């Protein structure tokens, strides 16, 4: 059954481009980061204006909660990543130590570890109940465009403008493998699948791929949106059918099916580049984020 | 081959979700090797169906198991993880030799286990197992079949390489015959009578070329044979859609095969699907692993006597 995303909310209010958004691991609440210094709360079913968060000086280029939904960890153009009390937004931590923007930034399933990709080109592996740097990682001879965490927390992907993809041991920081495709495009955004085998992995020419990673092999590959320019964070979606959805640099948000590569459905309507969208962990809902000549979040429902 | 009597079942020991995933008889009498969902390798008596070790070999399922002939040593491969595949010595004290990091699929040479050949992809890379040099790389993108489910392997004599459906001459390590695409996923083996070659359905001539056979029922089967190569067994794969929920690589039924003129001999289905199967050496006995379900995974060792 081919999906029917019907726009349900849509919420204004962030003063500059707004560049990551994220469902709680309740999917109560959905979280916002902007290049306005900003971190904001808003209703994940409904879209209503909840508290918003401060402190960060500079801009922030994404948002990641923990397994309890009860911190993030912010990363600032500022070279910051601060953790914060959701209840409160009182800054439980301020993780220091990159030596340049901090783009991509995430913990593992147990709540407890932070993963941070940097423009410094290295990646980093945090103490989360104290904010200590245990781990630099020389990853990649560039900035390092997405950090994330398998089901348990022994690997570590990322990406890389380098068009390196990369996988981390991280009890021990050992780098376990190293993908790359026969030409060199940079990669702009990747994660795990949801069931760990695999990973999502967006390139700038126009490219989203679905890798096997032990194997080394390209299992699928969707194209036909825009991506040239920008980091967009795409998603898997696993509650109705099995979709694969991304923004893109055409405003638009592009869904294809996950095991057929095909152009399963289209949603217009944002201004500019949509940068962000995640995918809610139980209900069909999809979220929506663009830059500065949109600064809006956008809630897409769909029945599958 | 067409009688199989129960003569113990056992399931993983403190599991409550016995997570056997293939096994392979040791060269020690009455014991069978068992890797485990979740890295591990385990020993146990056929018969009692006590756990007499276990290793943690890889952190991913274990896939494939080959015990080496004389006791000494042993292949794993995993799923995911570094290495892909390693190999164990054996001899009084469980500790690694070797470890082939990318090979998804590793298995000893036939004639005498003086080399390891491993798969990767549509490559096949040959191993020495003293040293660990990579003697060859076997592949060839003019030739290759891209076979989703690829396992390079040696013949009896060692003297020919299979991989990716291409025949190659070791010595020269050129390709000499490359036998159409016919499926999707399996490359074949090479028979253990060394006169002919299976793959999948088709049953061609080592030395013509010819096709000998047609054996529809092997279509995408895994097969292994007894120990003297005349009963063969097959297995058939299942399936790539959807994400993970620890899928059994086989359905719940077999095949015995005259392994001389391919006429069937019997269908078993022991109701259950079924994870690896094994036959011993000595011909008395086929062990399989058969999935009884949970809420996901929970396998038991049922090990019967050919009949």
């Amino acid at each position: 059954v081919k999906p029917n995303y019907a726009l349900k909310f849509t919420l204004a209010g962030h003063t500059k481009a707004v560049s990551s958004v994220k469902f709680s691991p309740n999917g109560e609440w959905l979280a916002s980061s902007s290049a306005d210094k900003l971190i904001k709360i808003w209703g994940a079913y409904d879209g209503k204006f909840e508290k918003t968060i401060s402190g960060h000086k500079l801009g922030i280029s994404d948002v990641a909660w923990s397994s309890d939904s009860n911190l993030l960890v912010s990363a600032s153009d500022d070279k910051t990543l601060k953790i914060w009390d959701v209840s409160s937004g009182k800054c439980l931590k301020t993780l220091k130590g990159h030596s340049n923007y901090v783009f991509c930034c995430n913990f593992n399933p147990q709540s407890n570890l932070i993963v941070s990709g940097s423009f410094d080109e290295s990646v980093r592996i945090w103490d989360v109940k104290t904010g200590k740097c245990l781990k630099t990682l020389p990853a990649h001879s560039d900035p390092v465009s997405a950090v994330h965490f398998n089901r348990d927390g022994s690997l570590i992907v990322s990406s890389s403008y380098d068009g390196l993809c990369r996988i981390w041991d991280t009890a021990s920081g050992q780098c376990l493998k190293t993908l790359i495709d026969d030409d060199n495009p940079p990669v702009s955004f990747v994660k795990f699948s949801p069931n760990g085998k695999y990973i999502l992995a967006a390139t700038l020419d126009n490219t989203l791929k679905l890798w096997d990673y032990s194997k080394g092999k390209c299992l699928k590959t969707y194209t036909g949106h825009k991506n040239e320019k920008y980091c967009i964070f795409a998603n898997f979606s696993v509650t109705g059918g099995k979709w694969i959805v991304s923004g893109s640099e055409d405003n638009l948000v592009y869904i294809w099916n996950l095991q057929t590569k095909e152009i399963v459905q289209k949603l217009q309507g944002h201004t500019d580049v949509v940068i962000s969208t995640a995918c809610h962990p139980t209900e069909n809902i999809i979220a929506s984020a663009a830059l500065e000549n949109d600064k809006t979040i956008k809630l897409w429902k769909s029945d599958c | 081959a067409s009688a199989f009597r129960p003569i113990s079942v056992f399931r993983e020991a403190n599991e409550d979700e016995s997570g056997f995933t293939c096994c392979a008889f040791s060269a020690r009498e009455r014991f069978l090797m068992l890797g485990t969902c979740t890295g591990q390798l385990k020993l146990y008596n056929v018969f009692s169906g006590q756990e007499e070790a276990s290793y943690n070999c890889h952190n991913s399922a274990i896939t494939h198991l080959e015990p080496s002939r004389d006791g000494s040593l042993l292949l794993t491969s995993a799923t995911w993880s570094q290495p892909l595949s390693a190999l164990w010595g054996m001899k009084s004290v469980f500790d690694m030799k070797h470890s082939f990091t990318e090979d998804h699929y590793v298995e000893f040479s036939k004639h005498s286990q003086d080399r390891v050949i491993g798969t990767k992809g549509d490559i096949a890379h040959i191993y020495d197992i003293q040293t660990g040099n990579k003697l060859l790389t076997l592949f060839n993108p003019d030739l290759a079949n891209n076979y989703k489910r690829n396992c390079a392997t040696f013949n009896p004599t060692d003297d020919l390489v299979l991989n990716d459906g291409v025949l190659w001459d070791v010595r020269s390590a050129q390709a000499i015959h490359k036998f159409d695409k016919f499926n999707m996923n399996i490359s074949g083996v090479f028979h253990p009578n060394g006169l002919e070659v299976i793959i999948n359905t088709e049953i061609w001539d080592l030395r013509t070329f010819h096709l000998l056979h047609t054996v529809p029922a092997l279509d995408q089967c895994r097969v292994v044979f007894n120990h003297t190569g005349t009963v063969m067994y097959g297995a058939m794969l299942q399936a790539d859609l959807m994400e993970e929920r620890m899928k059994s690589p086989f359905g719940s039924s077999f095949r015995t095969f005259n392994a001389t003129d391919y006429k069937p001999i019997a269908t078993i289905d022991v109701k259950r699907n079924i994870f690896d199967l094994c036959t011993d050496t000595k011909d008395c006995y086929l062990a399989v692993i058969e999935n009884q379900g949970s809420m996901n995974m929970d396998t038991v060792c049922r090990l019967y006597e050919v009949g």
